[PDB]
RNA sequence: GAGGA
């Protein structure tokens, strides 16, 4: 835990300590342009598609939108879009190669302009990790960098056992003495 | 070597490059009221003879224009009075090695 | 990520020009493209697996080199020479005296 | 072209790879085939040392033993040396020198004695129209002096 | 600025550091040839101190009485005592060191005893006496001229330039002057003998030694000393976080300093912010 | 990969540069562009014969290079040619075109001052082909007539005439003799009849420089490789901004022959030349001073070439001098005290996807047989099979994964694996220290964790900071790295000639309480302290 | 484009463009190395075409039409655009 | 003109790190292409590890030239050079 | 005398802070800045327009212009740089790239 | 036309092949793609003279591949045509518009224009030849062919024969 | 925009 931070204990995140939701809205529309270049919300088949992305295709509905409350991961597609060759290719939108979630509400509306367009919400619960950022109310940046269970971190005899670790040296070249007073 | 204490009438100037081979050489007399090589931060310059020059070309392996330079109008070069090409060896005090030589030729 | 220069220079005070070279050809984009040993220009019209090269404006046909360059590189002299300026290239040390 | 015309590769200055200059070297069919066989018989020679530790049949019936000689994919080299015993003329070896001897005699440029040699005809004219650089070189009675000396050695082997 | 500037600037086979066109920058790396990574300070014991004291410590006299050493120490320590053949050569050498002496106080004027130098004696001098537990009651096994003969021939042998001709020797003789000088001070006879007391095996284990790492310390042909020597300018530079000028104690030199300094110097800049002209 | 050739295959050694001969240009173009109509051929999107590929260069996908065909990526692009109606100025030289005339006789063309002259004597001599014509310059900048005959008098080829006081306006001369604009095509046979010597007496070369290739008369028109077609929509494909600007000096210079041909209102002539020098102009550099800066629809100016190599991410120092390399990973770093001082703790799922490739010999046949067994992704495995003649074989889509047997010689691209050395650099990067080499040892846990006394030469600290690592391909790179660029090697800098690690805060702060005269350890924790040396001979 | 080892003549090959290759997902063997990932007055007789475009447009803006009506309109113009069935007809009935 | 005389090489007889450092990836580059081998591996497997015990025993026959500023060289071959490092 | 006050005066900026920095890499940077017999700044109208490299000089600063310079004087930029053989991706005559063993 | 010449190689010699016996592969490949090849340079080179005094100096190690380098200086003799010269031969195959005629190791075509009027094609002949005033011309008939274009392409040269002159179709 | 450091 030096060279700053710290030691977090992981039973405690267990009890859920530090830990968040997440929350990403991806957005899609029909076509902006094209008389009939008109790009439609449905599931993809091999109907001279073409342009299949290689995902998975199999969570959403005829109406190209996936149901809330299915998970997902990788890179699902959550909006199924086809676009007109005037067979007609591709242009879903998977969702981050990196992440995974729920999908937690699914909107469907119409533009401003009267174009039919949708808004998806995933949910993601964000555990502290091994490298994730933290930081008092002073000045002190940190990440975590190890996490030990309860029972291996010190313990006073009144069986307290603190859920964070940093390390002295942080202290005397900042002069961060309101830490101290705070603490 | 002509000393003049004040200055040259420019048309005079004109005259200097007169009469090859021989050469003139004017010093303002102000400029020669304190030796300049007496001074600590001067190396002492060595003028080497043009055998020594092809010499040295050949160890190192060099073209004459590979040698560091040092302007004819260089106070030390005027104090030994070079002539564009003859090649100066220059011998410092060094701190790493005690006695450093190095060449730097007169352009 | 971007192998900055700083980052060149570093692998050169190490003194790692293999490595250099690495990074800089075949981490990232090593060209092969041929060269007229006359005119000194890319334009040599490789007809390929004919064996067929041929720079006309030299009208050579036999002398031609095949070099390997970074492709960033040869966008450059393409872009020297749309500006007007020729970039000849030649595979060997000028010393016809 | 085939006035003299002929490209760096083909100066008069052939360098040898010991790096100093000669003259131009070039083959009729007065030495090709009698210089090919001579060289296949070194071939063959190492061939078989590093082992160890008329003229038509002469040509094929050995082209087939240095072809086992020779790594035999070369077979367009047979058909070199095929065109050489149709329209090659000569043979024992001092004869193409003699020849030769006298073409340096005539100070020709060695393009043009072997011109002479390659081809076979019977005047001046006839190579004129052959052969543009021999046109004037010589005395046109001199072309057909050493024109009549080769049908002298122009013997079918 | 610097890293493009020194950007290509190596060392080449012969010692000498070039730029790309080849002209030549310095006729050998740093006027030494030693690599930066195998220096450390190391004193020179000749060119500080009082006469009396540097005599004391290194005057040898096996006819007059004072500076005699005593003959126990030496195996020989005996009969040597009046020799000339002998006295001669001691005479010679302190001969030299008092030259030493001399050179030393005017290159450096001041007498910085400490400098950078290349291999460290002093850590041979102890690792051999461990090497050999050297009691310190035996009389040594050596002679005066295995000494001084050895310490010559090491001279010898310490190589930076491997040329045939005086030009390249006098290039040599200058690049290894200093350190010649320290070897010399710190190999004295009368201080090997009195203090250091080693065997004749380990005297000659310490010459191997010294000459092998100083061998072993010579800059490799090859190295980009110039970026090297970018960097290791800039880098500091960039650690002067306070940079500009601190003569808020003393505004009698609101002297420009840091950052704003160094890069008044690079550009050379004819209108400095504070141009002075110190005069004694 | 690429396929074979049979050309030899060399190294460049010398890049001699010039300008251009218009007869050049048209020597080496394929075709000759005429309609800014760049690829609907008014329909069909395919490709008019007009600009972009009347055969010079494959855009879509199909070899048909003319005839080179080449497919896609391995086409050079191979260039066009355009011919001025009128020739213009090339921005980039127009100060040396200014500089040049004068010092040029108006009319006959040769030097204002020359020779005799004592000065000029001096400055034919002296070297630097840049000095040697700012002398000149310097000389002839007052020269103001064509000096028929010199004094002792003497005469030389003078045809003695008062010429003008040149003067620069947007993208045009101006001279007041004792006025008139310098039109470009006298200036163009002016330069003609310079000499071909003296304009080598003042810099330019015959062969390759002529100045006369200063003013452009032909334009080449740099192939579609160089202005790609970005199909950001599906149905259209956004041009290149470069070739917008083809588009306009195309249609200016078809204005001019128009205007000229079809009778000519003899001054809008000058109204539509001064159109095309302009394009051409900013075309080349859309940042000329004192002007307006030629916009494209949008508001946003256009990139004009100039631009395009700009330092800071030109090409030169954005994608030559440093570009973006592939096998390189990148994260948050964590101190760990139980990492050699050389090591570095890669992340599995890195080590997951950098690959090295080792090539199949007696030594290890077996062993990467077992690593190809594992496929991509249970961890020591491999990715990719490279059989010779280099054609990769992707190990997620073989069926018959564990099947296929190594021919000795193929490579096969493993996992990285432990000791593997890998490069590791923090930028910024003011040290050969900033960047070293490690050996590798993989762990859960995505952070990049190493020793800890490496921080300072990195100047790292672990509130966040995140490094690159680079890994080597190749034999003779990853053994440059440990032999070289290996941690330990780098101990001791250069710099200072002192250590440049050491040990540092916690173990700094400990080792000295232990230290201390007033500790005194028990048996056991004594025991355990020894027993964590890990070279303990095993003496108490 | 086609796998000279599986050889099927519709090729069953997927694109894996994280990697940018291109793959016959049937024997494994990579086809293309490289994936270029694209994802980010009166000359013409575009005169008229313009100023209907411009007409066009303000009347848009008037009727605050959907720039997709906008688009409708302008793409109904450029398609007609000149006819002898048009004929003229005041260059402003085409345009309603 | 242009190689020297094997004597009159005025070079170092040792050999720099940058040397040591080719020569080894050279010589593993050969090693793992199935180059021969001139010595006992002891189940040696790393080609770099190989080809560091056949320098130590001065095994490598390898070719690159040396050079001064002017463009001569000098060849040494590693038997000569002197592998102090 | 020029070259060692300027020694003298960068040693002075930067043992001022207190850190120390090996004698060679000053004096190095010094003589660089006095070869040409006159003090040579570091910046682009200094050094940058020697007569070095071409492409040297146009990586700098004022790449394009420097290029025009380069391209009207016919200039013969021989690639032996260090820079030059970067952009061409070729192993630079450096460290590990200069030297010889042969067979 | 054939000529004795020295010509100069770079062999590459892949590392496998690094025993104490090289020079055999070494020279062994020199022949194998050597003799009888042809070159846009030189014509086809026939056969190379001296097989045991060849300056095969010394190797280079390409900086990747560890191949090593080989610079072989050797002499050989190569034909090569050249324009307006004067040939004999005989021809392979036949074409509607002239005739293929083998000069020797290459085959050098006439064409339709570049034959007399009075020698006509045959296609119903069998082989069809080439009927003159005077010769009717044929597969084994010996042509005296004059050549009139060369193709200097690499590896591959073609020849351009005529036989519109005097002295020439049949020899 | 963001922005960490
Ligand atoms: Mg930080
Ligand atoms: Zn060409
Ligand atoms: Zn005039
Ligand atoms: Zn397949």
């Amino acid at each position: 835990n030096q060279e700053d931070s710290m030691i977090m204990n992981q039973s405690s995140i267990d009890r859920g300590l530090f830990r968040s939701l997440f929350f990403r809205s991806y957005m899609d529309q029909e076509k902006k342009y094209g008389m009939s270049i008109t790009e439609t919300f449905e599931k993809p088949q091999r109907t001279n598609t073409l342009r299949m992305k290689h995902g998975t295709y199999d969570k959403l509905d005829d109406d190209g939108l996936i149901a809330p409350g299915v998970r997902v991961s990788g890179e699902d597609v959550i909006i199924g879009k086809t676009t007109p060759i005037s067979s007609k290719r591709d242009a879903s939108t998977p969702l981050r190669s990196t992440e995974n979630g729920i999908v937690d509400q699914v909107l469907v509306t119409t533009n401003q302009d009267g174009l039919k367009f949708v808004k998806v919400r995933v949910r993601t619960t964000k555990i502290p990790q091994i490298g994730d950022k933290f930081a008092s109310r002073h000045g002190q940046k940190g990440t975590i960098g190890i996490t030990y269970r309860r029972e291996d971190m010190p313990f006073t005899a009144e069986g307290i056992v603190p859920d964070l670790i940093i390390n002295p040296h942080a202290i005397p070249s900042r002069m961060t003495v309101a830490h101290l007073i705070e603490c | 070597i002509f000393v003049y204490q004040n200055n040259i009438t420019p048309s005079a100037m004109k005259l200097v490059p007169s009469i090859p081979p021989a050469t003139i050489e004017t010093f303002n007399e102000a400029a020669l009221v304190v030796n300049i090589t007496h001074h600590e931060l001067v190396p002492k310059h060595i003028r080497l003879s043009s055998d020594e020059k092809r010499e040295l070309l050949k160890r190192y392996r060099l073209k004459e224009s590979q040698l560091p330079r040092i302007q004819r109008a260089d106070p030390v070069a005027l104090y030994l009075g070079l002539k564009r090409g003859e090649v100066v060896k220059i011998i410092r005090k060094s701190e790493t090695s005690g006695r450093y030589a190095s060449y730097r030729i007169c352009m | 990520l971007r192998f900055g220069e700083m980052e060149r220079d570093c692998m050169i005070a190490h003194g790692a020009a293999s490595f250099l070279k690495e990074r800089l050809m075949e981490a990232s984009d090593a060209f092969r493209v041929h060269i007229c040993g006359i005119c000194g220009l890319m334009t040599v019209i490789a007809k390929l697996n004919h064996n067929q090269f041929e720079c006309k404006g030299c009208d050579n046909k036999i002398d031609i080199y095949q070099i390997h360059i970074p492709y960033a590189a040869k966008l450059l002299f393409q872009e020297l020479m749309a500006m007007n300026i020729t970039p000849r290239l030649y595979t060997d040390r000028s010393r016809d005296f | 072209a085939a006035t003299l015309q002929l490209g760096q590769e083909f100066q008069l200055k052939q360098i040898n790879h010991q790096g100093e200059e000669e003259e131009l070297i070039a083959l009729n069919l007065s030495e090709a085939r009698l210089v090919i066989k001579e060289a296949l018989v070194e071939r063959r020679r190492a061939f078989k040392r590093s082992q160890k530790k008329t003229r038509e049949k002469e040509l094929e019936s050995i082209d087939v033993l240095l072809e086992q000689t020779t790594g035999g994919n070369n077979k367009d080299l047979k058909n070199t040396m095929q065109y050489l015993t149709n329209f090659s003329r000569f043979r024992d070896q001092e004869t193409v020198g003699a020849v030769i001897q006298l073409l340096k005699s005539t100070g020709l440029h060695p393009f043009e004695v072997a011109q002479l040699g390659s081809l076979a005809c019977d005047t001046a004219d006839e190579a004129k129209t052959l052969i543009p650089s021999l046109n004037n070189k010589i005395s046109d009675d001199e072309l057909e002096r050493i024109l009549k000396e080769l049908s002298n050695l122009e013997t079918l082997y | 600025r610097l890293v493009k500037a020194l950007e290509d600037i190596m060392v080449h086979y012969d010692n000498t550091t070039r730029n790309s066109l080849g002209n030549v920058i310095q006729f050998i790396y740093g006027e030494d040839g030693m690599d930066a990574a195998h220096i450390e300070k190391q004193s020179l014991d000749t060119i500080g101190g009082s006469d009396a004291a540097f005599e004391k410590r290194y005057r040898v006299d096996l006819l007059n009485t004072d500076h005699t050493l005593d003959p126990s120490l030496l195996e020989s320590g005996s009969e040597i005592l009046g020799d000339l053949k002998l006295q001669v050569l001691l005479d010679e050498e302190y001969k030299q060191l008092v030259k030493d002496r001399k050179f030393l106080r005017e290159v450096f004027v001041d007498g910085e005893a400490n400098w950078p130098l290349p291999v460290n004696i002093r850590r041979i001098i102890q690792n051999a006496q461990q090497t050999f537990h050297i009691d310190h009651t035996k009389p040594s096994d050596l002679t005066i001229k295995d000494i001084v003969l050895g310490v010559k021939d090491l001279q010898e042998n310490l190589l930076v330039l491997r040329g045939k001709n005086e030009i390249i020797q006098n290039a040599q003789r200058d690049a290894v002057t200093l350190f010649c000088c320290l070897l010399r001070s710190r190999l004295a006879t009368r201080r090997v003998l009195q203090e250091y007391r080693l065997t004749k095996q380990a005297f000659d284990w310490v010459l191997s030694n010294i000459e092998a790492q100083f061998l072993r310390s010579v800059v490799h042909p090859g190295e980009m000393v110039g970026v090297l020597a970018a960097q290791s300018i800039g880098e500091p530079a960039t650690q002067m976080t306070l940079n500009t000028f601190h003569f808020a104690g003393v505004a009698s030199k609101k002297v420009t300093s840091g950052v704003p300094r160094l890069k008044e110097i690079l550009n050379v800049a004819k209108n400095m912010k504070t141009p002075s002209l110190t005069v004694y | 990969g690429q396929q074979y050739s049979s050309a030899p295959l060399r190294t460049v050694k010398e890049v001699q540069f010039g300008l251009f001969s218009p007869e050049e240009v048209r020597a080496i173009s394929v075709a000759k562009i005429r309609f800014p109509e760049t690829m609907d051929e008014t329909q069909t999107r395919a490709k008019i014969g007009g600009l972009n590929d009347p055969r010079l260069g494959s855009i879509d996908r199909n070899l048909k290079c003319q005839t080179c065909q080449e497919g896609m990526n391995e086409c050079p692009g191979h260039f066009g040619h355009i011919d001025l109606a009128k020739p213009v100025f090339h921005v980039g030289f127009i100060a040396k075109i200014k500089k040049v005339c004068e010092c040029v006789c108006m009319h006959c063309g040769k030097l204002l001052l020359d020779e005799h002259n004592e000065l000029m004597r001096q400055a034919l001599a002296i070297k630097d082909s840049k000095k040697r014509f700012a002398a000149i310059w310097t000389l002839c900048k007052t020269k103001m007539v064509c000096e028929t005959d010199v004094p002792s008098l003497v005469s030389r080829g003078g045809c003695g005439n008062t010429q003008p006081t040149i003067r620069k306006d947007g993208l045009k001369l101006v001279g007041s003799w004792k006025l008139r604009v310098l039109s470009t095509e006298e200036i163009l046979n002016i330069f003609k009849h310079i000499s071909v010597k003296d304009f080598t007496s003042l810099g330019f070369n015959e062969v390759f420089s002529r100045p006369e290739w200063m003013i452009l008369t032909c334009l080449p028109v740099p192939p579609p490789p160089v202005r790609p077609s970005i199909s950001f929509n599906e149905s259209q494909r956004g041009e290149d901004d470069l070739t917008f600007k083809l588009a306009d000096i195309l249609k200016a210079n078809i204005s001019l022959e128009t205007l000229e041909h079809n009778g000519a209102p003899h001054h809008a002539i000058e109204e539509a030349e001064s159109l095309l020098q302009f394009h051409v102009a900013t075309y080349m550099d859309n940042d000329i001073a004192g002007q307006p800066q030629a916009l494209q629809k949008s508001g946003r100016p256009v990139k004009s070439i100039r631009a395009r190599l700009k330092g800071k991410e030109g090409r030169i120092r954005g994608n030559l001098m440093g570009k973006r390399v592939d096998f390189s990973a990148r994260t948050v770093i964590s101190g760990d005290p139980n990492l050699e001082l050389d090591q570095v703790g890669v992340p599995k799922s890195i080590a997951k996807t950098l690959t090295y490739p080792e090539v199949v010999t007696p030594y290890n046949i077996d062993r990467l047989t077992q690593l190809v067994r594992n496929g991509p992704n249970e961890h020591p495995g491999a990715k990719y099979v490279i059989r010779d003649s280099g054609d990769r074989i992707d190990l997620r889509y073989s069926k018959r994964a564990g099947d296929i047997q190594l021919q000795y010689g193929w490579k096969v691209e493993r996992h990285i694996m432990d000791n593997d050395p890998v490069l590791f650099n923090r930028q910024p990067s003011l040290h050969k220290m900033s960047m070293m080499a490690h050996r590798v040892k993989v762990i859960p846990y995505s952070t990049f964790r190493l020793n800890l006394s490496v921080t300072s030469p990195y100047n790292a600290d672990f509130d966040g900071d995140e490094m690159n690592l680079h890994v080597p391909q190749s034999e003779e790179t990853r053994a440059e790295l440990s032999q070289l660029c290996a941690v330990p090697l780098q101990i001791v800098s250069p710099q200072s000639n002192k250590p440049c690690m050491g040990i540092v805060q916690d173990t700094l702060c400990g080792i000295r309480k232990l230290t201390l005269r007033d500790t005194f350890i028990e048996l056991d924790q004594v025991l355990n302290m020894l027993y964590w040396v890990p070279d303990w001979d095993g003496v108490i | 484009l086609t796998c000279p080892e599986c050889k099927v003549y519709p090729p069953k090959i997927v694109e894996r463009f994280s990697e940018g290759d291109v793959v016959c997902a049937l024997c494994g063997l990579v086809l293309s190395d490289k994936l270029v990932d694209t994802r980010s007055v009166m000359d013409k007789k575009d005169n008229e075409v313009q100023a209907a475009f411009a007409k066009i447009t303000m009347l848009c803006d008037a009727a605050e039409l959907p720039k997709i009506v906008k688009d409708c309109a302008k793409e109904a113009y450029k398609l007609c655009h000149d006819e002898k069935t048009l004929k003229g007809k005041s260059m402003e009935s085409i345009m309603a | 003109e242009k190689a020297i005389p094997k004597d009159q090489r005025a070079t170092t007889p040792y050999m720099t790190k940058y040397e040591r450092a080719r020569i080894l990836g050279t010589r593993a580059l050969q090693i793992s292409m199935n180059a021969p081998v001139f010595v006992d591996l002891e189940g040696e497997t790393d080609p770099l590890r190989i080809a560091m015990k056949e320098l130590a025993e001065k095994k490598i026959p390898l070719v690159i030239r040396r050079y001064l500023p002017d463009g001569s060289f000098e060849d040494w071959s590693v038997e000569e050079l002197i592998v102090d490092l | 005398a020029g070259r060692a006050a300027l020694y003298k005066e960068v040693y002075n900026v930067i043992a001022s802070d207190g850190s120390y920095v090996n004698y060679r890499h000053m004096a190095l940077l010094v003589d660089v800045m006095t070869t040409q017999g006159g003090l040579t700044s570091v910046t682009r109208h200094g050094f940058n327009r020697s007569n070095t490299g071409a492409l040297m000089r146009c990586s700098f600063e004022e790449t394009v212009e420097i290029l025009f310079e380069a391209g009207a004087s016919a200039e013969l930029d021989d690639c032996r740089g260090v820079s030059e053989n970067v952009i061409l991706g070729q192993m630079a005559p450096i460290g590990t790239g200069a030297f010889d063993v042969m067979i | 036309m054939f000529f004795i010449k020295d010509l100069s190689l770079n062999i590459t010699l892949h590392p496998s092949f690094f025993g104490p016996r090289m020079k055999q592969y070494l020279k062994t490949k020199l022949l194998e793609e050597v003799e009888g090849s042809c070159t846009g340079k030189f014509g086809y080179i026939l056969c190379v003279l001296d097989y045991d005094n060849i300056d095969i100096q010394r190797g280079r190690i390409l900086p990747t591949d560890g191949s090593a380098e080989f610079n072989v200086k050797y002499r050989a003799v190569v034909f090569k045509p050249f324009k307006g010269e004067v040939v004999d031969g005989t021809v392979v195959s036949c074409s509607q518009h002239g005739f293929e005629v083998q000069v020797g190791p290459m085959k050098v075509f006439v064409t339709k224009h570049l034959m007399p009027q009075d020698l006509t094609f045959n296609a119903g002949s069998n082989p069809p030849s080439y009927q003159s005033s005077e010769d009717v011309i044929t597969i084994k008939s010996r042509i005296r062919v004059k050549i009139e274009g060369c193709i200097s392409q690499v590896s591959s040269i073609h020849a351009i024969g005529s036989i519109k002159e005097d002295y020439l179709g049949a020899i």
